[PDB]
């Protein structure tokens, strides 16, 4: 529980929708996803990189993973937004504020830390990475919440619950075959 | 707790003090291609009328 991306999400929670107090666990599943998808990528990247000796986790390392991780369609936009991001992000220069230049108010330093402490493998984390991870998260993180957010409120309650996720997750076959994280609360699809 | 949080800002450095390849300019700026068709991270659309009916009309037709 510690702190999780509660705060920043809370900012992507009010922004994505003003009526979204979000269910704690829905904040755990997303957080677990956001945390698990953060690993799935940074894991394979750190994998094809630990074996390639590349060590320098660059956009190309996470891109491939993203491409091998995400079914593809999601990737297509995950790499499109991630690229255009390094551009506007680097267009100026790291001389203003990464937590504002990256164009993503998502934990740029804390995640960059998840790459330093978790990888701790001579991972310099060139600007060609930390951002690709904050870009793909705000993309799918804001997406999962956008579907269930605008739907959970148009369906019955602003306080979404693992159920609206049962659909937003088990509904989108692609994500499902990609998230399959837990849904141990609303995933009332198999046993009744 | 907080006192000047707001993005913190004083984080990406204290941690990326590693120096960072600095190739920031050569980050990538090229792979762009499907950015003129697929779009998101701003206002996706789907709703996904629950009732499970969509969980099937989708888990089969989609």
């Amino acid at each position: 529980r510690k702190e999780t991306y509660s705060s920043y999400i809370y900012k992507v929670l009010k922004q994505t929708h003003p009526d979204t107090g979000i269910s704690q666990k829905s904040m755990s599943i997303l957080n677990s996803f956001v945390n698990d998808i953060f690993e799935r990528i940074a894991t394979e990247a750190s994998k094809l990189a630990a074996y390639n000796k590349k060590s320098t986790i660059s956009a190309r390392e996470i891109q491939t993973a993203v491409r091998l991780i995400l079914p593809g369609e999601l990737a297509k936009h995950a790499v499109s937004e991630g690229t255009r991001a390094v551009t506007k992000y680097s267009s100026s220069t790291q001389a203003q504020s990464s937590s504002a230049r990256a164009g993503l108010q998502f934990p740029v330093g804390r995640i960059k830390r998840y790459l330093k402490r978790h990888a701790t493998g001579r991972t310099r984390v060139g600007s060609k990475a930390a951002i690709y991870l904050t870009a793909v998260l705000e993309y799918l993180t804001a997406e999962v919440l956008e579907l269930a957010g605008n739907a959970a409120k148009d369906l019955k309650v602003k306080r979404i619950t693992p159920r609206h996720l049962q659909l937003a997750i088990r509904g989108d076959d692609e994500l499902d075959s990609l998230i399959r994280a837990t849904i141990a609360s609303g995933g009332v699809l198999p046993h009744i | 707790t907080v006192e000047d949080s707001e993005s913190d800002m004083d984080d990406a450095k204290l941690d990326a003090l590693m120096g960072n390849e600095g190739e920031e300019e050569e980050d990538d700026l090229a792979e762009i291609d499907t950015s003129n068709i697929i779009t998101s991270g701003r206002r996706t659309r789907g709703k996904v009328i629950d009732y499970k009916k969509t969980a099937e009309e989708l888990d089969k037709k989609e």
